[PDB]
Order: structure tokens, then sequence, then C-alpha cells
């Protein structure tokens, strides 16, 4: 049982950079795989980039040469390095946490822990 | 670190094996060459047959005393026995060498060790004929010296054959342990092969294919070079003029590794060796004697011998330096092993510490693989398919002889039982833990990442293939297929009668 | 413990051959020493001995000595006769347990056999 939160985005012009992280309290943080899923107003949540406990990295549409990801176990906590944002990118962040789960990975319902979520805007 | 570490232990141990499995084919060439050579019916070299043994199964000894007389040597000059005792229960193998040989059964009152005439005139006469001797109970060592003794004073023979009471011999072994000491003068012993005639036993069998892959590798390789230092029992020659020079200095150091058994069989070799005398071994001549089947036992055992073997390193490496250029190869084996030693243990640390499952599952298939090709070069130098087995000796060298190891060094760092187990048991306790502790800290199922599933299917597959080896073993044992056609045979004619 | 039977014999001219064969029961250890007699008023002559692991000994270039080593037989066949050669032939058996020193006295072979010649 892990509980996440969330501390970061801000209002940046075109081009901008942005470092969110997420901060979980729990057992045994070093075996949990971690995901980071946005919400759009128009659109629902979507995966798009996320972490294993052996440090797999995996992104999708043009993240991979766009956004980076990384863990810190020592500090329990997990982040997503943001470069070169877009205006369409302006969404509500959230982080997920997971245990157990198959080769499913993209799905909302894979994930059995979620974040309250932290506000995003790109102008 | 991990993959460093993985891949230096592979490249050094192949490297290493690699050179012995050369040494030991290049010394098995020139032996056959040497004996392509010799003419037929070769009886030029007189020895003579020392047997000793104490508490010894009738049955054992009835069966050695036999292969004796079954060798073809055609220039054996007599035999000689010695039991460590005069006692009632000690009469049975006198009784025993009745049946099989002449009743020359003697009972001196005294030693020779602690006699001031040590000439074995004193209690011999004739030499034409075999004499059993009943000395006093003193030791393995000083019934060596009376069998020396009764061979050095006939001038006739030029070498002995030292062989234990429940070793069986075959035909030819002791022509092929002796031919050799004609071929170079400057050779003045020579090993012999020894075998596990008993594999009823998981352990047995195990420990028969590490004494056969040890015979073929490492004294082979020593062979190669001449600088054996495994020479005596069961199986081994001895040139009469080395034991008759240094008969004294043997017999006159501190024995404390064991009680009334145990003879120094390595220390003979070293004093040869200090000498500078080159020392060969030959695989045809072949040995077959019993193993211990109880894993207590077995670990005693090696620790005695872990003992003994840490006492004389030193005398083994100050010998090397007489050989000049030739050598240097024992120290460098005595460095592989201890490095050996070292990085095992401080691989098995760091895997219990970190508890990466990717670096152990690499690891893990990496000590298979060379296992297996060992297995398989072992099965292919012997033509049987059962020296697959040795894939096995991993668990057991790691549960057994690496407590021996750390008791052996405690009892000489700078409550019987508490000696000899609780170190094995504490070693235990701390596989457990470690074991345990990295289970619970990898709890976790994530089919999603590639190294998690190669990980659990290395795993799966390792786990898979001991278990099929395991269940390939127990249905050999109902078979019977596993044991050793010379075994067959004793237990039926131990059912006979 | 161990019992020789021999086989073979009969009535032949001065010029022929014949083969005398001896029988054994047990185990010889493969280290005995065999060996053959020709007299029985005479006392008994060496004529040929070997070991049973190898080896050849005569006194003759008209005598060989054959085993088999796997049946338990054996066999001394003659070529060519001469009048002084018919007598009752002997086959004898020396133990190694006394000693292993090989000698050609009668004496030393405890165990004998019955002739047929
Ligand atoms: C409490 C339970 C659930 C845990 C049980 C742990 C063991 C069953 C496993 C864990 C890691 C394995 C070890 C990993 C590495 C090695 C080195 C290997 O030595 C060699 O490399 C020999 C080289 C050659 O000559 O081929 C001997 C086996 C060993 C100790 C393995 C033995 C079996 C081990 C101890
Ligand atoms: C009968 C015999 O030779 N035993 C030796 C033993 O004395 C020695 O301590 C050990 C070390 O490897 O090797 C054994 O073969």
């Amino acid at each position: 049982q892990v509980q996440l939160v969330e501390s970061g985005g801000g209002l940046v012009q075109a081009g901008g950079s942005l470092k969110v992280s997420c901060a979980a309290s729990g057992r045994a943080f070093k075996t949990y795989r971690m995901a980071w899923f946005r919400q759009a107003p128009g659109k629902e949540r979507e995966f798009v980039s996320g972490i294993s406990a052996l440090e797999t990295t995996y992104y999708a549409d043009s993240v991979k040469g766009r956004f980076t990801i990384s863990r810190d176990n020592t500090k329990n906590t997990v982040s997503l390095q943001m470069d070169s944002l877009k205006p369409e990118d302006t969404a509500v962040y959230y982080c997920a946490a997971r245990r157990y789960g198959g080769t499913d990975y993209t799905t909302t319902g894979s994930y059995d822990y979620w974040g309250q979520g932290t506000q995003v805007t790109v102008s | 670190s991990a993959v460093w570490g993985i891949s230096v232990y592979g490249v050094f141990v192949l490297g290493f094996y690699i050179a012995q499995i050369v040494f030991s084919e290049f010394n098995r060439m020139r032996l056959s060459d040497w004996i392509s050579l010799r003419p037929d019916n070769w009886n030029a070299t007189r020895v003579a047959v020392i047997i000793a043994g104490y508490r010894e199964d009738p049955f054992m000894f009835k069966k050695c005393l036999e292969s004796v007389r079954d060798s073809e040597y055609g220039n054996v000059a007599r035999l000689i026995c010695v039991i460590d005792g005069d006692e009632e229960e000690d009469l049975k193998m006198a009784e025993i060498y009745k049946q099989v040989y002449n009743d020359n059964v003697k009972k001196p009152g005294v030693v020779l060790c602690e006699s001031e005439n040590k000439n074995g005139s004193t209690i011999d006469s004739d030499v034409s004929k075999n004499i059993c001797i009943l000395q006093p109970h003193r030791g393995k060592r000083e019934s060596l010296y009376t069998g020396f003794q009764l061979a050095s004073m006939d001038p006739s023979v030029h070498a002995v054959v030292l062989i234990d009471s429940d070793t069986v011999l075959e035909k030819n072994a002791i022509l092929e342990v002796v031919y050799p000491l004609s071929c170079d003068p400057n050779i003045k012993a020579v090993a012999g092969e020894c075998k596990i005639w008993n594999t009823d036993t998981i352990l047995s069998m195990l420990v028969s294919w590490r004494y056969f892959s040890a015979f073929n590798v490492e004294r082979g390789a020593q062979s190669l070079w001449k600088t054996v230092q495994c020479v005596g029992g069961p199986l081994g020659a001895y040139t009469i003029d080395i034991i008759n020079e240094i008969k004294d200095p043997w017999i006159t150091q501190t024995f404390l590794g064991n009680k009334c058994t145990y003879g120094d069989n390595r220390r003979l070799t070293n004093e040869v060796l200090m000498r500078g005398k080159k020392i060969v071994y030959t695989p045809f001549a072949v040995g077959w004697s019993d193993s211990p089947t109880n894993v207590m036992r077995y670990i005693v055992q090696q620790t005695r011998w872990s003992k003994s073997w840490c006492r004389e390193i030193w005398y083994t490496l100050g010998s090397a330096w007489k050989h000049g250029f030739s050598g240097i190869y024992l120290a460098f084996e005595c460095m592989y092993q201890i490095m050996y030693f070292f990085l095992v243990m401080y691989l098995f640390s760091y895997i219990a510490i970190k508890a990466d499952i990717r670096a152990q599952t690499a690891t893990v298939l990496v000590s298979t693989l060379v296992t297996i090709i060992k297995s398989s070069y072992l099965a292919l130098r012997a033509k049987n398919l059962k020296a697959f087995y040795f894939v096995l000796y991993t668990y057991v060298y790691f549960f057994c002889m690496i407590p021996a190891r750390i008791t052996a060094m405690f009892t000489m760092f700078d409550w019987l039982w508490a000696k000899q187990f609780l170190i094995t048991y504490m070693w235990w306790a701390g596989v457990l833990a470690a074991g345990v502790y990295s289970i619970v800290d990898n709890w976790y199922f994530d089919w999603a990442d590639i190294q998690y599933r190669f990980a659990l299917v290395g795993i799966c597959s390792y786990l898979v293939f001991v278990s099929i080896v395991l269940v390939i073993y127990l249905i050999g044992k109902i078979t019977t297929w596993n044991y050793t056609p010379l075994q067959k045979e004793l237990i039926e004619e131990r059912y006979l009668h | 413990q161990v019992q020789l039977v021999e086989s073979g014999g009969g009535l032949v001219q001065a010029g022929g051959s014949l083969r005398l064969a001896c029988a054994a029961s047990g185990r010889i250890f493969s280290s005995d020493t065999l060996a053959w007699f020709r007299r029985a008023g005479k006392e008994r002559e060496f004529v040929a001995a070997s070991r049973w692991s190898g080896g050849g000994t005569d006194y003759k270039g008209r005598f060989t000595f054959s085993r088999d080593n796997t049946r338990n037989t054996m066999c001394l066949e003659m070529n060519s006769l001469k009048p002084e050669d018919t007598a009752v032939y002997y086959c004898a058996l020396r133990t190694a347990r006394d000693s292993y020193y090989y000698t050609r006295n009668p004496t030393g072979y405890d165990y004998w056999g019955q002739g047929t010649q």
C-alpha cells in the first residue's frame, strides 16, 4: 500500500521545461513499478512514460526523444523530466504505482494505485 | 561491477582449466609413447608389495590379498603385511592372511621405530618367504617403517609398492606403476590412479567423479612437470634408495594430524621433492577403494585434509625452489585455488547483500554452463555417460568444503561437536538467512519487463534441469545402471557367503 | 582346493605326435607355477614350466607350452617321438603362498595329478 502525492507544474510558455516529481509513502518502494498518465480536459488518461523496478524506460508518441524518466530509491520518489513543451501538452498529470501485473502496462485498470494529480499548463 | 566480476571469474577459470587439460593430455601422450616402446614380458624391475591396515573388514582384506595374488607381474619378491596391533581383535586379519597366504606370522614384542636397532634382520631371518608382522599398536606411520625395513634388508629388490588394506588392484596395475621408474633415472616415485567402487549413495558418486576428475587433471598436470605431491596410498611406487635415505626424517617428524591412523602420505613425497627428484604419475594403474557415505564423516575427513594441507603449504612451496625453471606451477596452482576460494566467498557475499536478480541469474547460468562443459569433458575422456552427474558436485562442495575450510582455518588461527559441526550449522543458517532475505526483497511479479522475464525463465530452466537430473539419478538407482560393474560382483559374492 | 585331471595318451610309434591336456576346476589366482614331469624306475625329472600370466621355460626346440586362460584348460603338444620319451607324464601345480621363487624341484609341488601314459 503506497500513497502517491504530486508536487510541481507551473505556467511556462511554449518551449519551456518543467520538472515534476511524485512522492510515495509505503514499506518497500524499491520494488514498485511507476508510471505517468495525463488527462486532458477533452480526452481520457493515456500512458506517456513509465519506469519499472529494474530501471526499464518506456516511452511512446515522440516521448522517446522529448521526456526523460528517472527514480530515486534513496529519497523514495520518482520524477519525469519534461523538455520542449507544447501547448497541446497542457493536461493534469497522474502518477501510478503497481506491484503485480502482466503484459498490459497502458490501460488505467492495470495499475491499482493512483495519485491526486497536479495541473500542468503551457502558454 | 557484477558483470566484470563474473566475466573475470569465467575467463580465469576457463583458461586455467584449459591449461590443465592440455598438460594432462601431453603427459598422457608421452606416457603412451614411452609404453609403446617397451618389450613384451618386461620384468626387469624387482618390487615388493607392502600392505598396512588396522581394524579392516576381513572381507575387504581378503579381497585385497586376492587382488594382490592376481597380479600378472613376474618379478615380485615378497609380500609384507603389517598390522598396527597385537590384541585378540587384531588376530582376525592375521587369520585371514593365513587363509590366503602362508602361515608365517610373527608377533614381535617391540616396535622398530622405538628400538635401538631399527634393522629388519632383528625380527626377520628368511627373505624368500612371505612374512606377517603383528606390531604393537602405535600408528599408521610406524607400520610403514617396519615394511620399509623389511623390504630394505633384501638387496635384490629395487622398488616398493605401497597399497592400503582395502585397495583392489588390477592384474596389470603393478607393472604400470613400476614401468616408468626405469624410463628416467631421475624418477624416484610414481603415483597410481584410484577409483571408487561403491556408488550406491548420492555423495559416493559425487566424490567418485571428483576423485576421477582430480586424478585426470591436477595430478596429470603435476606429472607433466614431474612434481607430483600426492604419491603413496592407496596405489603408488617408491624406489629403494630414496626411501632408505628419507625414512629417518619422515619418522622423526612430529605428527598430530590424527590418532592411530592417517599416515603422512604427502610428507614423504615432500621429502622426496626437497631433494630435487622428479616424480611422475600414471593413469594406467587403476586402484579401487571405498568412500565415506556419511555427510558428517566426509566433512570431518575433508576438514582433517584441509588442516594437513594448511600445515604443509609452507613445505610444498619451499620445495619448489630446487626445481629451477620448473616448480613455479605449484605456486601458480596454489594461488589459483586460494583466489578461487576468495572469489567464491566474495561473489556469494555480493549476491547475498545486493540481492540483484539480474546478476544472480547470469552467475548461475554461467556456472551451470562451465560445469556442464567440465562434465562433458569427463564423459568424453572416460567414455561413460554417467560423468554428467558431476554437475551436482557444486551443491555438496558449497555445503561441505567451505565450512570445512573455515573450521580448518579457525582451528589453527593465531565441546567435541562444537569445534566440528557448529561452524557448519552456522554457515547453513547464514546461507538460509541470505536466501530468505533475497527472496523477500525481490518478492514481486512484472511480466511487462524483459529483464524480469529473462531472469524468471533462466531460474525456471535451471530448476527444471536440476530436477530432471535428480529424477534420472533416482531412476538409475532402481535400474542399478549407476552401480559399478565391479561393485555388483562384490555384492553378489557377499550375498553368497 | 584344486584338482588336476589329465587327458590324452595312448600308444604312439616312433614317428608321430600327440597332445596332452591337463584340466583344472577352481581358481588358481593366475600366479601359481605350473610344470610337467616325464618319468614316474627313475625319479621325476623337470620337463617344462611357465606361469599362468605368461612366460615359458624349457629343459628343447620341439615342445611348446600353451594355455587358454579362460577355460582353465592347458595343453602341451609334442612334435616327433623317440623311444625313451615314453613314460607316465604328470601334471603338477606349485603354490605361491609360501614364496614367489621359481624352483624345478618336484618336492616344492605339493599338489599332483594322476598320470595317463
Ligand atoms: C532459503 C532458500 C530459499 C535459498 C537457497 C539458496 C541456494 C539454493 C542458491 C542461491 C545461489 C546459488 C549459488 C551461486 C554460485 C555458486 C558457485 C559454484 O562454484 C563454481 O563456480 C565451480 C566452477 C567449476 O569448476 O565448474 C558453486 C555453486 C554456487 C555456490 C550456487 C549454489 C546454490 C545457491 C547457493
Ligand atoms: C590417501 C591419500 O592420498 N590421501 C590424500 C590426503 O592425505 C591429502 O590430505 C588430500 C589433499 O588433497 O589428498 C588425498 O588424496
